[PDB]
C-alpha cells in the first residue's frame, strides 16, 4: 500500500491526449492497438470475465455498479435471438466533455474495446449510439471504422477467426435522455425518447427484445488494456473497494479550464491548481465546489479541504462522484443563479413519462425564479426541501433525481445568503 | 403445484407465477389506486399512484408491472406508502385547473375520489397551472385537453383495438399534448368507446356534453339491440 | 373550525384559489364525507334532561 | 302539467336492499311473498399481462408507441 | 347575515352567474331545487329550468 | 412551441417535396443496417436524411416517409416533435445555436449573447431580417471545458469571446466558412499553462503484455 | 510535436455520413430476420 499518492506516467491509458501525435490505422498500430489480440480471442470469455471481476472495475457513467456483475447478468444461455453491445457515446450531463476527445483521437481504442466486450459475452454486434450534436467527429469515427474495414481486421475473420462481429453507428436525433440507460434503447427502436421500467432488464429485454448491454465509453475504452495487460494492474489504482484511473476534468471557472487523466485518490486543491492554471483571484476567492457533474450537489470549502477525491468518501460527504465538472465556482456571481439555469436545463430537456419529475421540475423552476427575484417566504424554501425529498425515488429514470439533489445541497449549505436575498427584496418591496 | 407465497399485510396467499403485484393485491381485496393500469389494456408506467413499499428494501417499487418474486411481504399501509401517495396526488393537482363544476365527469372523476381518499387536505403552489388550446377530434367527441393528465390510456386503446394511430404524445417537459398533430378527423368505429376510458373529464361525449350529472340519474339493466352481440 | 378539510368544507378564499380545496368542497357537499361504521350513544344535559342520540 | 316534474303513482319505486349473499336474498324475497329475478355475479377475466412481454422480439404484442 | 328571499344574481353587467352545476340540489335538504340544463346556442353551458318550491324550502 | 399544425399554405399538403433514386440508395443502406422484422427504427435516420435534403422539414416530407416506410404517419410526427434537430418551422440556410447553459453563462455568454444581439439586431429565437442568420440559443453540447460556443449547421465554433464574435459575424457575411477550430489560443482542448500531462511519444505495441 | 493532427475532417458536406455508411455497406453479415417483417405481414 501507499497513502494512494498521485499518478506517474505509464499508469496513463493512451497517448495523443490533446491535439497531439497521430491518427491513422498505422498511428493506432504504432501505439499498440491490434497486438497479442487473437491470443485473447481464442482463449475464453470466462477468463475475460474473471479478469474484469478481479480488476475491481467501477462502472463509469454515474451508476456505481461494478461492470463484471452486469456482464455476469449478460451470461444468459444461448437462444435463437442474438445479444448486443450498445456503446453509449452520448455526452449528456453538461460538464462531461468525455468521449468527444476519445472519438477525436483514438477510435481504434473503441474498436478494441467493443471487440473485448462482444467477445466477452457471446454477443454478435455492436451499436455506437453517438450524440447527434457530434456530426463532424461522428464522420471521423466513420472514416476510422472504414480504415478498420479496409484493414481486413474487423468483421469477418477478425485476426483469423470464424467469429464475426460488426459495428453499426446510429446518430442521435438530438436529445438528452438518450444518454440514459433505456430511452437510448427505444430511441434506437424508432420510438421517441422514452425509458423503460426495471423488471424487464436490458440484460433480459433490450434492443427490439434481444438482451443486450449498454456500456459507457470510458469502460469500453479501458476494457482492452484489461485484456492485453497484466492481471488486475488496473486494480492497483486507489482502494480495494473502488479502483482505477479516472479522467478528472475541470470545466467551469479556473485559469484555463481543461482535462487531465489522474488516479483515483487525489487531493482536490492540488488537482485544481496543479493541473489547470489556478483558482482566479486566490484560493479563498471561491464560493463553492461541485464534483460529479450537473447531477451532484455542491460541496463547500471546509468539507473538501479534508475530503479528497474518492467515491466512498464523497458518499460520506453526502454526494456522488462523477466526471469532469469537478469545478469551483466564484464568489463573484451567485450559485443561486447558476442552479436556476440548471433547473431551466432540466425542464427544457426531460421526458414526461413519470408525473413527479414533470410537475416537480415545474415547481422547482418557478420557485428558483422567485428565489433569484427574492420573492418567496422561508416556509416555501423548506417546503422546497420537502418536495425534493418527495421526488427522489418516484420515477422511471434518474433525471428527476438529478434535479432533486442540487437543490437539497444548496438548501443545506447556502441557506442564509438566500435569506439575505429575500430580506433585501422585502426591503425593495417595502 | 406452481403457486407463490405472498404476504399482504402479513397474510399469506398463493400466486400464479408471472402475475403483477397489483393483481394479487386486488385478489385479496386491497383496491390499490391506479391511473394507467387497466385490465382490458396493456400496462404503461405513467400512473405512478401504484407505488407501495415492500420490506427489506431501500426503495419503493411500482406495483403495476412487478412480477411476483418468491415470498413477498408487502407494506400496503406503511408510513412511506401513504407519504408517496400524498406526494403523487399533490403533484397531479397542479396542472389540472378548477373546472370541477363545469366538468362532465363531475360526479365520476378519479382525481376527485382518490384525492379525497388519499391526498392532502391543504394544497400549496399558487402560480403555474398551464393551459392548452383544445384540439378537435370529431363532432362526436368533445375534447378539452386542459384537464388531461397525460396518462397514456387513450393511446393504448387506439393503437390496440382501433389500430388507427391518430393520437400522439407531442412535446416534452410539462408541455405534452395528447392529440392529433394534423387536425385529422378521428371518425371511425369504436371512436365512441374512448370516452368511458379517459379517466378525467378531458374526453367527453358531444351531444350529452352539458346536460346532466350522475347522481340524479339511476341505473337500469338493459340489452343492446340493432346488432348481433347485445 | 377544525383544520381537517376532509371533514369540514374549506374556507372560501382557499376554495376559490387552489385546487384541492375546490375538489374537497365539491365532492364534500355532493358525496358526503365517509363515516367509519359502528354504533355509538351519547347524551347531554339539555334543559329538559338527558337528551340522548344513538 | 304545472311545473314539469316527474310525478308517479309508485310508492315502492324508491327501494334498494343491500345484502351479502344470495340465499338470504331469495329467503327474504319469498318470505315477503313476491316473484323475483336472479342474475349472475360476472367476475372479471383473470389476466396476466406484463411490460417485458409487451416488449417482445417476434410476437405481435408490440405497442409500437411507448 | 339574515336569510331571505332566494334570488339569482348575475355577473357585473354580465351573464347568469349560475352554471347549472346542480350542487344546490345536491345539498338542498328539502330537495326543492329542480335543475334541467340544456347548453345554449353559443356553446356555453346553461339551463332550461331552475325551480325552487318556497313551500318546501327550509331556508 | 405551437405544436398544433395550423396548416398555413406554403405548407398544408400538397407541399412539393421529393427524393432522388440516389437518395433511394441511401434508404437502401438505412434499411440494410437494421435487422429485418424491426423496420420501424429507420424513421429516425430517414427523417435525418430529410432534414439534410431540405433545410427545414415540411409535413409532406414526413408523409412521404410514412408512404415509403409503410407505417401510419403519427409515429413519424411524434419523433419529429420529440427531438431538437428538426426545426419544423421555416428557418434560414445558416442557423446560429449559441450553446449556453452553465459554464458558458459562467464564462460570459451574456457578452456573447449581447454582442450577437446588437450586431445582428434581432432578439433571441427571432428570425433574421433576411434569410440564413436565424439565431437561437440552446442547451449544452459537450464542450463545457471550452468557452460559450456557437453551433452552425453541422459545424462547431468553440472558445469564443467578443473579438471572435466580430470575426464569425463578418466572415459568415464573407460567404465562405472560417475554420471551426478553437479560437484565441489553445488550438484544441489543451492545457495551455503548466502542462504537467503526458510528455512521452508512444510506447509501441511490444511492451509488457500478458497471457500470450 | 505540438501539431494539430486533425482537420482531415475539414471537408465534410451534408452527405458524408450517410454516403460513408452507404459506400461501406459491403462484406456485411446480413442482419438476421425474425419471422414477420413488421408487426403485420
Ligand atoms: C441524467 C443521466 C444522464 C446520462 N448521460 C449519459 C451520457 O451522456 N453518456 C452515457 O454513456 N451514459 C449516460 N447515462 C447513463 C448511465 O451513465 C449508464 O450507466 C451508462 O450509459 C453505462 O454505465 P456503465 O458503464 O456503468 O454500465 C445517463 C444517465 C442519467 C441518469
Ligand atoms: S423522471 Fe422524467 S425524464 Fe425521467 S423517465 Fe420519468 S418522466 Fe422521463
Ligand atoms: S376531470 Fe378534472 S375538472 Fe373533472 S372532476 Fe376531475 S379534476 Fe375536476
Ligand atoms: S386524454 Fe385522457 S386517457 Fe388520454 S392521456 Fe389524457 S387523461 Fe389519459
Ligand atoms: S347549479 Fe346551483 S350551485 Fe351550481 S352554479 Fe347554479 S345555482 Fe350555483
Ligand atoms: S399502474 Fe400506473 S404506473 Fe404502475
Ligand atoms: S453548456 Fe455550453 S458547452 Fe456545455
Amino acid at each position: 500500500k501507499t497513502s494512494f499518492g498521485s499518478l506517474k506516467d505509464e499508469d496513463r491509458i493512451f497517448t495523443n491526449l490533446y491535439g497531439r501525435h497521430d491518427w491513422r490505422l498505422k498511428g493506432a498500430q504504432s501505439r499498440g492497438d491490434w497486438y497479442k489480440t487473437k491470443e485473447i480471442l481464442l482463449k475464453g470469455p470466462d477468463w475475460i470475465l474473471g479478469e474484469v471481476k478481479t480488476s475491481g472495475l467501477r462502472g463509469r457513467g454515474g451508476a456505481g455498479f461494478p461492470t463484471g456483475l452486469k456482464w455476469s447478468f449478460m451470461n444468459k444461455p444461448s437462444d435463437g435471438r442474438p445479444k448486443y453491445l450498445v456503446v453509449n457515446a452520448d455526452e449528456g450531463e453538461p460538464g462531461t466533455c468525455k468521449d468527444r476527445e476519445i472519438i477525436r483521437h483514438d477510435p481504434h481504442k473503441l474498436v478494441e474495446g467493443c471487440l473485448v466486450g462482444g467477445r466477452a459475452m457471446g454477443a454478435r454486434a455492436a451499436y455506437i449510439y453517438i450524440r447527434g450534436e457530434f456530426y463532424n467527429e461522428a464522420s471521423n469515427l466513420q472514416v476510422a471504422i472504414r480504415e478498420a474495414y479496409e484493414a481486413g481486421l474487423i468483421g469477418k475473420n477478425a485476426c483469423g477467426s470464424g467469429y464475426d462481429f460488426d459495428v453499426f453507428v446510429v446518430r442521435g436525433a438530438g436529445a438528452y435522455i438518450c444518454g440514459e440507460e433505456t430511452a437510448l434503447i427505444e430511441s434506437i427502436e424508432g420510438k421517441q425518447g422514452k425509458p423503460r421500467l426495471k423488471p424487464p432488464f436490458p440484460a433480459d429485454v433490450g434492443v427490439f427484445g434481444c438482451p443486450t448491454t449498454v456500456a459507457n465509453v470510458e469502460t469500453v475504452a479501458v476494457s482492452p488494456t484489461i485484456c492485453r495487460r497484466g492481471g488486475a494492474w488496473f486494480a492497483s489504482f486507489g482502494r480495494e473497494r473502488n479502483s482505477g484511473t479516472k479522467l478528472f476534468n475541470i470545466s467551469g471557472h479556473v485559469n484555463n479550464p481543461c482535462t487531465v487523466e489522474e488516479e483515483m485518490s487525489v487531493p482536490l486543491k492540488e488537482l485544481i491548481e496543479k493541473h489547470a492554471g489556478g483558482v482566479t483571484g486566490g484560493w479563498d476567492n471561491l464560493l463553492a465546489v461541485i464534483p460529479g457533474g450537473s447531477s451532484t450537489p455542491l460541496i463547500p470549502k471546509s468539507v473538501c479541504e479534508t475530503v479528497l477525491m474518492d467515491f466512498d468518501a464523497l458518499i460520506q460527504a453526502q454526494t456522488g462522484l462523477g466526471t469532469a465538472a469537478v469545478i469551483v465556482m466564484d464568489r463573484s456571481t451567485d450559485i443561486v443563479k447558476a442552479i436556476a439555469r440548471l433547473i431551466e436545463f432540466y425542464k427544457h430537456e426531460s421526458c414526461g413519462q413519470c408525473t413527479p419529475c414533470r410537475e416537480g421540475v415545474d415547481w422547482m423552476n418557478k420557485v428558483m425564479a422567485r428565489f433569484v427575484r427574492g420573492d418567496a417566504r422561508p416556509a416555501e424554501i423548506d417546503s422546497l426541501w420537502e418536495i425534493s425529498k418527495q421526488i427522489e425515488g418516484h420515477t422511471i429514470c434518474a433525471l428527476g433525481d438529478g434535479a432533486a439533489w442540487p437543490v437539497q445541497g444548496l438548501i443545506r449549505h447556502f441557506r442564509p445568503e438566500l435569506e439575505e436575498r429575500m430580506q433585501r427584496f422585502a426591503q425593495q418591496h417595502q | 403445484s406452481n403457486l407463490i407465497e405472498v404476504f399482504v399485510d402479513g397474510q399469506s396467499v398463493m400466486v400464479e407465477p408471472g402475475t403483477t403485484v397489483l393483481q394479487a393485491c386486488e385478489k385479496v381485496g386491497m383496491q390499490i389506486p391506479r391511473f394507467c393500469y387497466h385490465e382490458r389494456l396493456s400496462v404503461a408506467g405513467n400512473c405512478r399512484m401504484c407505488l407501495v413499499e415492500i420490506e427489506k428494501a431501500p426503495k419503493v417499487v411500482a406495483a403495476c408491472a412487478m412480477p411476483v418474486m418468491k415470498g413477498w411481504n408487502i407494506l400496503t399501509n406503511s408510513e412511506k406508502t401513504k407519504k408517496a401517495r400524498e406526494g403523487v396526488m399533490e403533484f397531479l393537482l397542479a396542472n389540472h385547473p378548477l373546472d370541477c363544476p363545469i366538468c362532465d365527469q363531475g360526479g365520476e372523476c378519479d382525481l376527485q375520489d382518490q384525492s379525497m381518499m388519499f391526498g392532502s387536505d391543504r394544497s400549496r403552489f399558487l402560480e403555474g397551472k398551464r393551459a392548452v388550446e383544445d384540439k378537435n377530434i370529431g363532432p362526436l367527441v368533445k375534447t378539452i385537453m386542459t384537464r388531461c393528465i397525460q396518462c397514456t390510456r387513450c393511446i393504448r386503446f387506439a393503437s390496440e383495438i382501433a389500430g388507427v394511430d391518430d393520437l400522439g404524445t407531442t412535446g416534452r417537459g410539462n408541455d405534452m399534448q395528447v392529440g392529433t398533430y394534423i387536425e385529422k378527423m378521428f371518425m371511425s368505429e369504436l371512436s365512441g368507446n374512448i370516452i368511458d376510458i379517459c379517466p378525467v373529464g378531458a374526453l367527453t361525449s358531444k351531444p350529452y356534453a352539458f346536460t346532466a350529472r350522475p347522481w340524479e340519474t339511476r341505473k337500469t339493466e338493459s340489452i343492446d339491440v340493432m346488432d348481433a352481440v347485445g | 373550525k377544525v383544520d381537517d378539510a376532509k371533514v369540514s368544507p374549506p374556507k372560501r378564499a382557499e376554495m376559490k384559489t387552489s385546487m384541492e380545496s375546490l375538489i374537497h368542497h365539491f365532492k364534500l357537499y355532493t358525496e358526503g364525507y365517509q363515516v367509519p361504521p359502528g354504533a355509538t350513544y351519547t347524551a347531554i344535559e339539555a334543559p329538559k334532561g338527558e337528551f340522548g342520540v344513538y | 302539467p304545472l311545473m314539469g316534474w316527474a310525478s308517479t303513482a309508485d310508492p315502492l319505486s324508491n327501494l334498494v336492499l343491500t345484502f351479502s349473499t344470495k340465499e338470504d336474498a331469495i329467503a327474504f324475497a319469498e318470505k315477503n311473498g313476491w316473484s323475483y329475478d336472479v342474475e349472475e355475479r360476472k367476475v372479471p377475466k383473470p389476466k396476466s399481462k406484463s411490460y417485458g412481454a409487451n416488449f417482445s422480439w417476434n410476437k405481435r404484442t408490440r405497442v409500437s408507441t411507448k | 347575515r339574515f336569510r331571505g328571499e332566494h334570488a339569482l344574481r348575475r355577473y357585473p353587467s354580465g351573464e347568469e352567474r349560475c352554471i347549472a352545476c346542480k350542487l344546490c340540489e345536491a345539498v338542498c335538504p328539502a330537495q326543492a331545487i329542480t335543475i334541467e340544463a340544456e347548453p345554449r346556442a353559443d356553446g356555453s353551458r346553461r339551463t332550461t329550468r331552475y325551480d325552487i318550491d318556497m313551500t318546501k324550502c327550509i331556508y | 412551441a405551437l405544436f398544433v399544425h395550423r396548416d398555413t399554405p406554403k405548407n398544408n399538403p400538397e407541399t412539393p417535396f421529393d427524393f432522388t433514386p440516389e437518395n433511394y440508395k441511401r434508404i437502401e443502406a438505412i434499411v440494410k443496417n437494421y435487422p429485418e422484422g424491426h423496420k420501424a427504427a429507420a424513421v429516425l435516420p430517414v427523417l435525418d436524411l430529410a432534414q439534410r435534403q431540405n433545410g427545414w422539414l415540411p409535413i409532406s416530407a414526413m408523409n412521404k416517409v410514412a408512404e415509403i416506410l409503410q407505417v401510419p404517419p403519427m409515429r413519424v410526427y411524434e419523433v419529429a416533435t420529440f427531438y431538437t434537430m428538426y426545426n419544423r418551422k421555416p428557418v434560414g440556410k445558416y442557423h446560429i445555436q449559441v450553446c449556453t447553459t452553465t459554464p458558458c453563462m459562467l464564462r460570459n455568454s451574456d457578452s456573447i449573447l449581447e454582442a450577437i444581439q446588437k450586431k445582428l439586431g434581432i432578439k433571441v429565437g427571432e428570425t433574421t431580417p433576411d434569410k440564413l442568420f436565424t439565431l437561437i440559443e440552446v442547451e449544452c453540447l459537450g464542450a463545457c471545458v471550452n468557452a460559450p460556443m456557437v453551433q452552425i449547421n453541422d459545424n462547431y465554433y468553440e472558445d469564443l469571446t467578443p473579438k471572435d464574435i466580430e470575426e464569425i459575424i463578418d466572415e459568415l457575411k464573407a460567404g465562405k466558412i472560417p475554420k471551426p477550430g478553437p479560437r484565441s489560443g489553445r488550438f484544441s482542448c489543451e492545457p495551455a499553462g503548466g502542462l504537467t500531462s503526458l510528455t512521452e511519444p508512444p510506447k509501441g505495441p511490444g511492451f509488457g503484455v500478458q497471457a500470450g | 510535436n505540438t501539431t494539430y493532427k486533425n482537420l482531415q475532417h475539414h471537408d465534410y458536406s451534408t452527405y458524408t455520413f450517410l454516403d460513408l455508411n452507404l459506400d461501406l455497406s459491403k462484406f456485411r453479415m446480413p442482419q438476421p430476420s425474425s419471422g414477420r417483417e413488421s408487426p403485420r405481414h
